């Protein structure tokens, strides 16, 4: 299992 | 940021006059205490877009 | 990055007043900084601190203005165009305030600058507009006072509520937002059972509306 | 990452031997000292050396050969598992057929030559960091505390205390107190030198000899009537036996300790700059600094040279009539950190690994 | 000599006024040489001039100044283990700052004071140079290079005259150290006088809490070598015997609480004397007298002490002021932010007497609010009166809206694509408003939410949401079958206590099913449902609305956000449907865990948890067929493929809608089935039950340093999932699916390590039990946020 | 879940029994207190009001209206300890 995630967040 | 670029340039309101409150009969309303007081200036001028706040040339 | 060349200061003068006519002000901000850091001690030091103020204020530094203008005033109390330092003192207050249910530091400062011009110099042309913006910041502060009175209307406290009111009538006894508030004094007292102050609340709303 | 140094080591001369040195033996000992400050050296007392080490361990050797006599070790063991070591920083000491041992814990310990069985054993104020010295049937002992104390060599019990002002900051080392004419002249960490009476302990007089600056005596000497002192980063001075009055002195300091002989004073600066000056004023007869920031030795005069060690472990002989290097050998790589020993025509030395070497010529 | 008129040359900031000001001497009087030098000497002491030269011209005193150069920039060029901020304080603490003038002959001062403060960081071979840059307009540039050199470290801590407890020990709980073991980071080796008073600070209180009340410090000494690259540090003590509490007496002004007094002041005769305790009776005695309205309830406590049996007395002196009243409560700070949100957190009232725990917990739920960063509160006195003060907020305010993309892959769900917007604080109001989209190889996923936090004085919450999802269960690890749905909700929220919570509200939903392959459960419920599709081909549609009320209860009591080391967590879940609607049914889940610290330190910790869950039809009909409940995964169960504990599928014979040979299909008409098929394709079930146990552990071999980031335990968990529906006397060739007693056990270890970029997760764990048609994995990898 | 709701002066029962008619403002303010509330519409009387509600409890207020004349002393107290 290789459950995996590049999610990047930037405040406004 | 933004909301003050509104008022700077020439953004201008006018509210509700002021009016005096009465004292009923058999009583006496609070002292004022002369804190918030708008002196009555003579002279009538320019205002609202009409009066250049470029600096004076001296 | 807005670099200025080491031309006289007549020709960076007079491009900064053209571009202030047409409408752009960040040039001229960098210019009179070289001007004033090269000439600390000019023969016109004082329409260079005015212009910097000027350029200050409509270019959105306002903390610079501000500490420009105290540093001013600090310097030439007696200069004879000082009313006009003390109107844009009030103009960078109200622009800082920029909604009757916020802070009102800056509403206050900007009353007191009004006042100190009102009643300083009552014959300058910037009295009118000066008491016209005095009395909208008047009916501000008396509105946030009724908005904190009304809240507290809502929550249950009425020695809170019938003291708020009182300090309303005994600051702003003649603004719009005071006449709206007897009401509600009137319903705190009766709701704590002081039916003669009730009585003494509804004698004042009657003589008036 | 990387570090830098305001000032560089002098790096290793080239002299060539007019005598070829030698070793004469060498021997193991337990760890040594390591890389901490102590003034544990070896000692020598009717052809035997007594050498010890910072855990415990204690040996005795022939003087000739080096053959082992005898050896206990000093550090308590609770047991098969724990063993707490007693730090011995305390100069050996021989006379009387005592050996005289400091230690880290406030600990002096005195033993038999015969079998290394504890004559006794004392507790005193802090640290013993200076060489237990033996006179008059007492024995003087400098604690990192200040304090000066007298103790008995057959019972080993308190006879009298002195105590010593001391500053926030110090070096690490205590004076070796010098007996004479019935006074004992010792010195402390704040730079002042003072008499005090062995009966007693009764203080006789104090001198200021210095000039965040520090400076210790470290154990000045004292030759007809007369103490010469020496101070860290502070002057040379001499001073009267009886009265400390200053009749002359020299900007100079270090804490190595000097040698006199004849009308001549031998000393190696702080910045390990060997230098012979008179007895009568002071005025310098030769210097040499080849060695600079060497971190070398106190020196050994050795028929009729001086001999130095370095932290590299080089020992050096050097000429004292002229200062010309006249050897040099390499003994052992750990380096040599505590003073050599020059008596009866044998010439000891002990490294900071224990290893003691013994040198001779041919 | 008279002067008539003074005149200047070389003024260029100070002014003419203020130097003739400066000057004893004025115009028209008269001047002697006297005068003259202490004229120059006032004009050296200003500060701002280098060279001063008074002279007499023909009529008229004519001075000579040459101005001081006015600084324009300080440089830093060696600062490493120096910040240049720090050092720029220190160096305008000094004097010397921007603005100002240089003196010419203190940059030996001032390149020794640097000295002195590298000497004192630690640095002793340390050397700093002053460069100075002359510019136009008599200005400098004073620019600095330092040589740091080598630092000292700490080579030995000792200390004498302690018995009871062996060096090391003490030591041992000392912020300064002198060994650093490659393989543990325990701190760097250097000294410094904070450091040093926290460690004898540490020192005492370890032999106070032992009962050495008479434990003192008789002296610290610190030395260096000659070498100067080593500090040793020895402490010299004197440890004492214990001493015994016999008892309490109280005296003062109790204001008629002393009945209440007494029980606080209760202890144990023969009891250790402690000072945290009487510190914690001090404290409790000033909450109680604070309860009724006074404000500084001064108390002072004293021990008497007996040497001949060892005991301690004590004497406690209580001087109760008077009550105080909050006349006006103001927020400042509040630029974005209107009044009332700020207003309607507080707990002290204003116009009522005062309360500190009340500020204190009006300040603690205003930060826990979490639209601003630093919160303090002041409370100043009103001027003449000597009972009425006024209480303060100031408040730093902070970004709250977001916006997030991203990407990632997944084994069964292939490449994901996810986006969201959010605002928390919607034009200063409280309201908060979201959007969130998400895109996987299986299925589509739309969002919008809405909340009002006070919909009532009292704080009931009142929120909608709307949501469009679309799925697939091709690649879900379970049968086949394609739904599109679409619903909203509606709800309310009560915070019941200060540690419970609860929800109810009304939702509706729109579903649509399609490509529903022959079954024997998804035809049975189709069956209770009235419709009748054959048993030949897979095509079929089914369209259902229904309208369901929704309630829950949620109780938290983590003593923290994140590692907890003691607490426990309960949520429960429920919902009904409601008359006029096609489905008919209810449903029920519920979640329990527990911490529980085993140590003293809250180190070794065991963790529990339980999962559980149950619903069924009401009228008859029969639960959908997709809302099933599934175990089995790397969050139910480790060691067991996703979704693979439970009954499996059975399937007709029948005819596919087209077949196309080089394939595989089960339970094909054509290819020559004539009897039920069965399979291992995982279905679900509606009862569930999971159980885990785990015991943590600090870690192998990592220091304090970052022990605060780092977990590894090791698991021990079962569980089972069942239909209590299905029908054995029927099917008598097949396992028995409504037997709840096949429970599965595994065992295995994890680890897990905070990131900046996620929370990488690791765990290998090996079933030791398993009945036959699950399947089984050993290694779980996360990698990434969500 | 609602807050308590405290309001006006605090009366310990006590304090209210060492007023009488003759005091002046000062000693009444050194026994009680600085009031919280008075009349500002010309006449001078003070009003202590103690006025407590917890949660879901019920609202307890007294009463007490002091009535001075024009030269600070005290001339006329009316208490209630309970509202109807």
């Amino acid at each position: 299992w290789v459950n995996a995630f590049a999610r990047w967040s930037k405040s406004f | 940021r933004y909301k003050r670029q509104v008022s700077g340039d020439e953004a201008y309101l006018e509210a509700a006059p002021l009016a005096e409150l009465h004292a009923p009969a058999g009583m006496i309303l609070p002292v004022t205490s002369g804190d918030y007081a708008i002196p009555v200036t003579n002279g009538s001028g320019a205002v609202g877009k009409a009066l250049d706040i470029r600096p004076p040339a001296q | 990055k807005e670099e200025v060349p080491d031309n006289p200061p007549n020709e960076i003068y007079a491009t900064a007043q053209q571009k202030l006519q047409d409408g752009n002000w960040r040039q001229a901000i960098t210019q009179l900084e070289a001007l004033d850091n090269r000439y600390p001690f000019g023969p016109y030091s004082q329409q260079v601190q005015l212009d910097l103020i000027y350029a200050y204020y409509k270019n959105a530094d306002l903390p610079l203005a501000q500490a420009a203008i105290d540093r001013f005033i600090r310097l030439n109390p007696t200069h004879p165009n000082i009313d006009y330092v003390m109107y844009m003192r009030g103009l960078t207050n109200m622009a800082l305030d920029d909604r009757s249910d916020r802070d009102p530091q800056h509403a206050r400062a900007a009353f007191s600058d009004f006042s100190k011009l009102v009643r300083g110099y009552p014959n300058s042309q910037y009295t009118t507009d000066a008491t016209k913006r005095l009395v909208f910041l008047k009916d501000r502060l008396a509105k946030y006072e009724y908005s904190v009175a009304e809240y507290y209307t809502e929550r249950g406290a009425w020695v809170a509520v019938v003291n708020r009111v009182e300090g309303m009538l005994r600051d702003y006894p003649d603004t719009q937002a005071t006449r709206d508030a007897l009401p509600l004094m009137e319903n705190a007292y009766r709701q704590m059972q002081m039916n003669a102050q009730a009585e003494k609340v509804a004698k004042i709303i009657a003589a008036n509306s | 990452n990387s570090e830098e140094d305001v000032v560089k080591m002098s790096p290793l001369p080239t002299v060539e031997n007019q005598f070829t040195p030698t070793t004469a033996w060498s021997t193991s000992v337990g760890s040594g000292i390591g890389n901490f400050y102590s003034n544990l050296h070896p000692a020598l007392a009717d052809n035997v050396v007594y050498a010890a080490d910072r855990a415990g361990l204690v040996k005795a050797l022939n003087a000739d050969d080096g053959k082992e006599i005898w050896s206990v070790s000093l550090a308590e063991k609770d047991g098969w598992f724990s063993k707490e070591p007693a730090l011995l920083s305390g100069g050996v000491t021989v006379s009387g057929g005592h050996v005289y041992i400091g230690s880290e814990k406030a600990q002096v310990y005195a033993l038999n030559t015969s079998d290394g069985t504890v004559a006794w054993q004392t507790k005193v104020a802090g640290e013993a960091l200076s060489r237990p010295v033996v006179s008059d049937g007492l024995v003087l002992i400098h604690t990192s505390n200040g304090q000066l104390q007298a103790l008995n060599e057959a019972d080993g019990a308190v006879k009298w205390t002195v105590n010593l002002d001391m500053p926030s900051l110090s070096l690490r080392g205590e004076s070796a107190p010098t007996t004479a004419f019935g006074a004992a002249v010792v010195g402390g960490d704040n730079g002042r030198v003072s008499a005090v009476l062995m009966e007693q302990g009764q203080m006789i007089w104090q001198q200021r000899i210095s000039q965040r600056l520090s400076d210790v005596d470290t154990t000045p000497v004292v030759v007809n009537g007369v103490v010469f002192a020496l101070a860290y980063n502070g002057n040379l001075t001499a001073l009267d036996l009886r009265s400390g009055q200053i009749m002359w002195k020299r900007e100079l300091g270090s804490v190595n300790d000097f040698i006199v002989d004849g009308n001549r004073i031998y000393l190696v600066d702080q910045n390990d700059r060997v230098m012979a000056l008179t007895i009568d004023g002071g005025v310098t007869l030769w210097t040499q600094s080849d060695l600079l920031h060497r971190l070398l030795t106190s020196p050994v005069l050795y028929n009729g040279n001086l001999v130095v060690g370095d932290s590299e472990g080089y020992l050096h002989w050097i000429n004292v009539e002229d200062g010309r290097f006249v050897a040099q050998q390499k003994v052992d790589s750990s380096g040599f950190q505590t003073e050599p020993v020059a008596a009866d025509g044998k010439l000891l030395i002990q490294a900071k690994d224990g290893t003691v070497y013994s040198i001779t010529r041919w | 000599f008279v002067v008539k008129d003074i005149h200047f040359e070389g003024l260029q900031r100070v002014a003419v006024g203020a130097a003739l000001l400066s000057m004893p001497v004025r115009t028209g009087d008269t001047v002697n040489d006297e005068d003259i030098s202490n004229t120059i000497r006032a004009l050296f002491a200003t500060g701002n001039f280098e060279d001063v030269r008074v002279l007499r011209d023909g009529d008229t005193l004519l001075v000579q100044v040459k101005e001081r150069p006015t600084i324009a920039s300080i440089t830093f060029s060696g600062n490493k283990s120096v910040k240049d901020d720090m050092l720029k304080q220190n160096l305008e603490a000094s004097g010397v700052r921007v603005g100002e003038s240089l003196d010419r002959t203190t940059i030996a001062d001032i390149e020794k004071g640097l000295e002195d403060f590298y000497y004192s960081v630690g640095k002793y071979s340390a050397s700093v140079k002053a460069v100075v840059t002359p510019l136009p307009r008599n200005r400098v540039d004073l620019k600095l290079v330092f040589q740091e050199g080598v630092s000292a470290e700490i080579q030995q801590i000792n200390i004498v005259g302690n018995h009871a407890f062996t060096t090391d020990e003490l030591i041992s709980h000392f912020q300064l150290r002198d060994e650093v073991p490659w393989w543990n980071v325990v701190g760097d080796r250097k000294y410094q006088k904070q450091k040093l008073a926290g460690d004898l600070e540490t020192l005492r209180s370890y032999y106070l809490d032992r009962g050495y009340a008479r434990f003192n410090i008789d002296s610290t000494q610190v030395s260096l070598t000659p070498d100067k690259k080593g500090i040793y540090v020895t402490v010299n003590i004197t440890e004492g015997d214990q001493y015994k509490l016999s008892g309490v007496e109280v005296s003062g002004n109790l204001a008629g609480h002393s009945a209440e007094i007494e029980q606080l002041t209760k202890i144990e005769p023969g009891e250790l004397y402690n000072g945290t305790k009487v510190t914690k009776m001090e404290d409790d005695i000033k909450k109680l007298l604070g309860r009724y309205g006074y404000a500084y309830p001064r108390v002072q406590s004293m021990p008497e002490i007996n040497d001949a049996d060892k005991t301690v007395k004590l004497r406690v002196n209580v001087d109760a002021g008077n009550r105080f009243y909050v006349r006006k409560i103001r927020f400042e700070g509040n630029d974005t932010s209107k009044d009332a949100v700020l207003r309607r957190e507080m707990r002290q009232m204003e116009g009522a007497w005062l309360g500190s725990d009340l500020v204190d917990q009006g300040k603690e739920r205003l930060n826990r609010l979490g639209f601003f960063e630093t919160v303090d509160t002041d409370t100043q006195r009103v001027p003449g009166s000597p009972d009425q003060v006024d209480v303060v907020y100031k408040v730093k305010e902070r970004n709250t809206g977001s916006f997030n993309f991203g990407i990632g892959y997944g084994t069964e769900s292939g490449v994901s694509f996810q986006a969201g917007v959010q605002q928390d604080n919607w034009l200063g109001t409280g309201y908060a408003v979201g959007i969130n989209g998400t895109k996987n190889d299986y299925q589509t996923y739309a969002e919008l939410s809405v909340t009002n936090p006070y919909f009532t004085v009292d704080g009931v919450s009142l929120g909608g949401r709307l949501f469009y999802n679309d799925f697939q269960a091709d690649d879900a690890d379970l049968s086949d079958y394609t739904n599109k749905s679409y619903g909203t909700d509606v709800t309310l929220g009560f915070p019941i206590n200060e540690y419970n919570s609860l929800r109810a509200g009304l939702g509706y939903v729109h579903n649509s099913l399609s490509n529903m392959q022959p079954q024997v459960a998804m035809w049975r419920y189709l069956y209770s449902m009235g419709e009748h599709p054959s048993t030949s081909d897979q095509d079929n549609s089914f369209k259902t609305d229904d309208f369901t009320f929704n309630y829950g209860w949620t109780y938290n009591k983590l003593d923290r956000g994140y590692f907890p080391t003691d607490g426990s967590r309960v949520n429960l879940t429920g919902k009904v449907t409601i008359p006029g609607s096609d489905n008919e049914y209810y449903k029920v889940t519920l979640d329990t865990a527990t911490y529980v610290p085993i140590d003293d330190d809250h180190k070794w910790v065991v963790l529990g948890r339980t999962r559980w869950g149950y619903g069924d039809g009401l009228g008859g009909k029969e639960m959908p067929f997709y809302e099933n409940f599934y175990a089995g995964g790397s969050s139910t169960v480790r060691g067991f493929q996703s979704n693979t504990i439970g009954p499996k599928a059975v399937y007709f014979p029948h005819q596919a809608s087209n077949y196309d040979p080089d394939y595989d299909y089960e339970c094909a008409t054509q290819d020559g089935a004539k009897d039920l098929c069965k399979s291992d394709d995982a279905v679900g079930g509606n009862a569930m039950a999971v159980a885990s146990l785990e015991f943590i552990t600090p870690t192998p071999f990592i220091s304090d340093k970052y022990a605060n980031s780092v977990r590894t335990s090791f698991f021990w968990d079962m569980g089972t999932v069942w239909d209590t529906n299905w029908d054995s006397s029927q099917y008598s060739g097949y396992p028995d699916y409504s037997d709840p007693s096949n429970i599965r056990m595994s065992a295995g270890i994890a680890l897990q390590w905070m990131s900046p970029l996620g929370p990488l997760v690791f765990s290998y764990a090996q079933p030791f039990k398993k009945y036959d048609g699950d399947k089984a994995e050993q290694f779980q990898f996360n990698i990434g946020k969500t | 879940y609602r807050p308590d709701i405290n309001q006006g002066n605090y009366l310990t029962a006590n304090d209210v029994s060492k007023i009488r008619v003759g005091m002046t403002q000062q000693q009444v303010a050194y026994a009680l207190g600085t009031p919280l509330m008075s009349d500002p519409f010309g006449t001078n009387t003070w009003f202590y009001v103690f006025r407590q509600q917890p949660g879901h409890e019920g609202v307890t207020q007294q009463t007490l209206t002091l009535t001075f004349n024009s030269s600070g002393v005290l001339t006329n107290i009316d208490n209630k300890p309970a509202l109807s």
